[PDB]
């Protein structure tokens, strides 16, 4: 559970990252396809090339979407339920790779946020973004 | 990865029992109905609606066949899955698109499948035999990913 | 989440096993000992051999627990809360291994039940075990 | 794994910059802050119960720069880790009774650290070429469990 600590330590550095955040989800995809090979599985249809707009475009859905998660934290269920039902019915990720893209998002931020990365932040955007992947797994099966 | 002579004739012994056509498609079956999402590379196999829809479904039985024999031609070369298994690597990587962790879940229903099929015969030293197996394939299905 | 029918096929598959419950989870810690020896790290005090009377002991608390589990499907979080505190803050078992057990429990149950192993059971079966351990690892952080 | 030259030469290149010193105090308390089931192994080693006294405590930092000066001394046998950590593989499974899981957990932290200390430096290619330095090394301190 997000205690409300995470949750006012994931406001605080999603507040920072503000209008970065797009951005921020293109890298992670960039350093998500690069260090986790398996997940292009997933992106063969897209245009993997260096600074491919298609994988911009798509960094600043999933960042969006992150926002959206962060300003409804207290009810995330509801607030990415339409995301959950794109993944887990169309999309059908295998859940592994949500820890890959989660970890990727956090070396991101950590890249980002020299002052604001702090062992207790880093524990809350952990716990955020596994919390976010709970959520977009949670229906299946 | 690897079996002791003990494990290796375990192993061997078991399979020389196993119908592969039947247990290929009772593997991917299953597999299809206990994680669905895996259904996802199989449009074009028609009705996966059910789990009876997936099990008699006769693509998903021929598919299964066709799997499970690379399985099985592979256990004859425990000592080089990786060589084995590379050129199937890369047509699931470059072609297929599909993700290793796939060869993962396969391996576990292998398991339960085979659990199944010879009950008490499949005691706990046969398991962690046929464990090591699954976890080399499926390594090795996974080693030429890039 | 569990469906109308998971829970159907699960309280039918566990009244299978009946008296047999204690059993089967001594035999499902076995298989995971053998197959998965770093589980062996969080049982150094064991005697983890074949025929062990530890091994065996704590089988039927596993296969309680369990039981309890089946009789409050709906409200696990709550029936299984002093388990979770004590996997999570007393033995602090790394969430990766519950997986692992839950596949033995399910090879074990493979193994005994030929007729009700159906492959609507198998996976109404893997949910159940897969809630089961979401539940006991929710308290970690 | 297996590292290109180019690869390894991005690695030994980021890690002449490195202060394993504070990156190691850094990584070993990260782990026991945002994984604190971690800190199971770390009775002996005092006060653990704030961030703030884990990252600050001797014990940890001291063991933090012992471990990430094994992790360096492995640098130099990238063609060979499984070799190299035998010893102490055998070591944490028999001894220590450390679930090779850890090592997965402490080489992602250390990620963590690497690319909160360098920032744009931590390219995602340079990256890429550490992640496959911290499962090499975390499946090479696996390799002798049994
Ligand atoms: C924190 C976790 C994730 C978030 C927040 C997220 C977010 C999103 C969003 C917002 C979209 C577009 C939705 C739409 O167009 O209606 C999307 C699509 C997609 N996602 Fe994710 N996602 C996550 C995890 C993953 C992972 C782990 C993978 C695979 C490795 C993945 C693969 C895809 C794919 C293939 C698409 C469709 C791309 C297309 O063809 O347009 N997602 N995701
Ligand atoms: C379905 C998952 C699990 C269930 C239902 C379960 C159940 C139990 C129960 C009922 C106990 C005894 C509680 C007590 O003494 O008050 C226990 C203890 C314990 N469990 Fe689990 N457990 C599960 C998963 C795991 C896993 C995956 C591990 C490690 C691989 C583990 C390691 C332990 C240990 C070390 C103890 C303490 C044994 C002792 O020293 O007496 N558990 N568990
Ligand atoms: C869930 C997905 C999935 C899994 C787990 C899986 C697991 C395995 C394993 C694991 C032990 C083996 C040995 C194996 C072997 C094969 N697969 Ni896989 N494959 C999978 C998805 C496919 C797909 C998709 C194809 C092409 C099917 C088609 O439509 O022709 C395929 C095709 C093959 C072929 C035929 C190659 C060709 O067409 O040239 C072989 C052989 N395989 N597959
Ligand atoms: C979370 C637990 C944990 C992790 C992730 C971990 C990861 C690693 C990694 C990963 C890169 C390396 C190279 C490594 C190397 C070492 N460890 Ni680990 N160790 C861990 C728990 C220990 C413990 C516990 C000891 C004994 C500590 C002490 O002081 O007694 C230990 C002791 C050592 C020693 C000292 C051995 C000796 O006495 O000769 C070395 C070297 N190690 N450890």
């Amino acid at each position: 559970v997000l205690s409300p600590a995470d949750k006012t330590n994931v406001k605080a550095a999603w507040g920072k990252v503000g209008a970065h955040a797009g951005e921020y989800g293109a890298e992670a995809l960039e350093r998500m396809f690069l260090s986790f090979p398996t997940t292009k599985t997933y992106f063969p249809h897209f245009d993997l090339s260096h600074g491919s707009a298609q994988v911009k475009g798509h960094g600043k859905k999933v960042a969006d979407a992150l926002t959206n998660a962060v300003a409804h934290v207290d009810d995330m269920p509801n607030a990415l339920s339409a995301l959950s039902d794109l993944h887990a019915h169309k999309l059908r990720v295998d859940p592994v790779n949500f820890k890959l893209l989660s970890h990727c998002l956090l070396v991101t931020l950590a890249a980002h946020l020299p002052a604001e990365f702090t062992p207790a932040v880093h524990a809350s955007l952990d716990k955020f973004l596994a919390s976010v992947s709970t959520v977009l797994t949670s229906k299946y099966r | 990865v690897h079996l002791t002579p003990e494990e290796k004739s375990a192993v061997t012994a078991l399979w020389g029992k196993v119908n592969v056509d039947e247990v290929g498609g009772e593997a991917l079956g299953r597999l299809l109905v206990v994680y669905p999402w895996t259904q996802r590379f199989f449009e074009s196999f028609g009705d996966l609606s059910t789990p009876d829809a997936v099990m008699g479904n006769p693509k998903v039985k021929a598919h299964g066949k066709k799997v499970l024999g690379a399985f099985s031609d592979g256990l004859a070369h425990l000592d080089n899955l990786k060589g084995t298994f590379a050129t199937l690597s890369e047509l699931h990587c470059d072609k297929l698109h599909v993700d290793p962790e796939n060869f993962r879940l396969l391996g576990n229903v292998l398991v339960c499948v085979l659990a199944h099929h010879f009950g008490k015969e499949f005691t706990p030293p046969v398991q962690a035999a046929y464990q090591k197996v699954v976890a080399g394939v499926a390594n090795a299905l996974a080693h030429k990913y890039h």
